[PDB]
């Protein structure tokens, strides 16, 4: 069965994290590793694989590696040929050019694009005190794709366009992000950090150890937000 | 607790 | 009069490897390779102090590192397997429907890698086992602890299955009442 | 089946302690397969090679004044510490024995009696076990199995005594351990 929805007490309050936001709001700004067709050259423990990945952007890391759930996920993909893309952390990120690190986003690259950089518009609905507010679409160059991508996609679009994630604290309370496939499964993600004072991208970025992937052209995004108030 | 950090060979 | 360890090992080709800390003798705590926290021994010593695990795991890359650079300077000698000493004990003497715990003994031995399996009536055991980590000896070798809670019966007999390299064929250690 | 070769690696600080934090000494080693190699000892002061293989790495390490002084003062920052921070728990952990005789199930000759003391569930493993007869003191025909640690911070042990029992006589195991402020005795009375 699906994994049932969360319930008011289920969730991480904005109210209850004392630590600077800004450090969330890092994970999903314009932030993310993206590499197509590479296959891994290394591994650190037997659940992670090490690519040759380079920071086009700021020249930050040439070495990149990805936790995943377990050793099958790793034998599964050592070999392949594959995409990746997820978001990276520094923070914590250890493992023997510079190096990041981030869990999942792995998908095998054989047969999984569409011909001439064709790219699959994914919807995206978001409920503000359990009312669409506004909707969208995000896009994704693969047909099976991780929900790490399109989750990471929908916030980077939320952070630009309702300021989801501020310097100090959010304008919500609570927040969540629905994935709906189109056999009925249906699985989610808190969006806020744990409580404390201290946010640990790591840990909170080890939920997309799963490399849970989904059919682009048929699943459906909701992301739920509250307001303190309403 | 705290711990030595591993010197590198 | 007081020992404390932090004891550290890497393994290839395994990529094993290991965190903790001991204290004349007995482990305090070890670190999750995989979750990235303290495992404490004892559930009480986690309300009584902390320890930052995250940390642990830059000491354990570096160990790799550091083995890679050895493993090459020994012109990759690989070492010698060293069989365990396997003993089967009771924690308190046994009485008849009271209960206990029957205690695997695995020491003395390397690599760090060993397959234990308890076997209740010459079939597999799973209910209530637990295990610990490896542990630190004197001479650079290990110990391991296995346990299986039961309840002591003059019908019931146990073994304790163990594979190591070092062993051409599975050590079984019986045991039944007796007293 | 995997026949690959094994390769392992060993780093390990030891903080030994002495009359509580009034006499610490740092033990720093790495070990190769099963081999130490090169150490740290506080009592040296350096990083001193312990076979051939190590030897670079005594002299590169030696060569880092960073490295060499937080060893040197580790001895504070880093054993003292986390004995204080471990004491109250570990250092002062107590849990007093379980104490139970009874005759052993053996008994090889006759007109004798083989007594067992089992004293289990313990800590720490510091313990006294002795044997008396009409309260003197058995040196003679006393034997141990040992002390056993049981990895779950529990200790237990049996201490045998051979006797020729004779009706009316009281043989006591007595037990100090930290964990009583006297001593712990259990009798047989033959």
């Amino acid at each position: 069965e699906s994994q049932p929805d969360p319930m008011p007490d289920d969730l991480h309050k904005s109210s209850e994290f004392t630590g600077t936001m800004g450090n969330m709001k890092y994970l999903y700004d314009d932030h993310y590793v993206s590499a197509t067709k590479v296959k891994s050259v290394d591994s650190f423990f037997k659940w992670d694989l090490i690519y040759n990945i380079s920071d086009k952007k700021l020249k930050n890391y040439d070495k990149v590696k990805t936790e995943l759930l377990n050793e099958d996920l790793a034998k599964k993909y050592k070999d392949e040929v594959v995409d990746v893309y997820g978001s990276n952390y520094y923070v914590n990120c250890y493992f023997s050019g510079g190096k990041t690190c981030m869990y999942g986003g792995i998908t095998k690259h054989e047969g999984n694009h569409f011909d001439n950089g064709n790219l699959q518009n994914v919807l995206v609905r978001v409920y503000e005190n359990k009312r669409n507010t506004i909707s969208f679409e995000v896009q994704t160059d693969k047909k099976s794709v991780t929900a790490q991508e399109l989750d990471i996609k929908a916030r980077n679009f939320l952070i630009n366009k309702k300021n989801l994630y501020e310097f100090n604290s959010s304008p919500y309370e609570t927040g969540y992000i629905k994935f709906i496939e189109n056999n009925g499964n249906t699985f989610w993600y808190d969006m806020m950090p744990a409580p404390g004072d201290k946010f640990d991208q790591s840990k909170y970025l080890m939920m997309y150890n799963d490399n849970k992937t989904v059919d682009s052209k048929s699943v459906k995004i909701e992301v739920h937000l509250t307001t303190k108030n309403g | 607790f705290v711990k030595q950090n591993a010197a590198a060979l | 009069e007081h020992v404390i360890i932090q004891a550290e090992f890497y393994l290839n080709p395994d990529q094993s490897g290991e965190f903790m800390f001991d204290f004349d003798g007995d482990e305090i705590f070890h670190v999750d390779m995989a979750k990235k926290e303290t495992v404490w021994r004892l559930e009480e010593f986690g309300r009584f102090a902390s320890f930052e695990a995250q940390g642990a795991l830059a000491n354990i890359a570096v160990d790799k590192a550091n083995l890679e650079i050895m493993t090459k300077r020994s012109n990759y000698t690989p070492i010698t397997n060293v069989p365990p000493e396997v003993t089967v004990l009771t924690n308190s003497p046994v009485e008849l429907r009271e209960p206990n715990v029957l205690i695997c003994f695995i020491d003395k031995f390397t690599p760090p890698v060993v397959n234990v399996t308890w076997l209740r009536n010459g079939k597999p055991v799973t209910t209530g086992v637990s295990e610990t980590v490896f542990l630190p000896r004197e001479d650079h070798l290990f110990r391991k602890f296995h346990y299986l809670p039961f309840l002591p019966s003059t019908e019931d007999v146990y073994d304790c299955r163990v594979e190591h390299w070092g062993l051409d064929e599975p050590l079984l250690k019986h045991w039944e009442f007796d007293a | 089946g995997d026949t690959r070769p094994r390769f392992l690696w060993q780093l390990k600080f030891e903080c030994h302690f002495f009359n509580g934090t009034e006499r610490v000494r740092l033990l720093e080693r790495c070990i190769y397969n099963q081999e130490e190699s090169v150490r740290f000892d506080s009592d040296v002061g350096e990083y001193r090679a312990v076979t051939e293989l190590g030897r670079p790495d005594a002299e590169y390490w030696n060569s880092q004044k960073d490295l060499l002084e937080q060893r040197r003062a580790a001895v504070d920052t880093y054993c003292r510490h986390n004995y204080g921070v471990g004491e109250s728990f570990t250092v002062q952990r107590r849990v007093e024995p379980k104490v139970t005789v009874y005759p052993s199930k053996t008994q090889p000759l006759q007109h004798h009696n083989l007594l067992v003391c089992s004293v289990s569930g313990f800590y720490p493993g510091s313990i006294e076990v002795r044997w008396f007869r009409n309260g003197q003191e058995e040196k003679a025909g006393v034997v141990s199995t040992g002390l056993i640690q049981n990895g779950d911070w529990t200790f237990q042990t049996l201490v045998m005594l051979e006797t020729v029992p004779r009706s009316g006589e009281v043989y006591t195991c007595q037990v100090e351990h930290p964990s009583v402020t006297s001593p712990l005795t259990v009798e047989w009375r033959a």
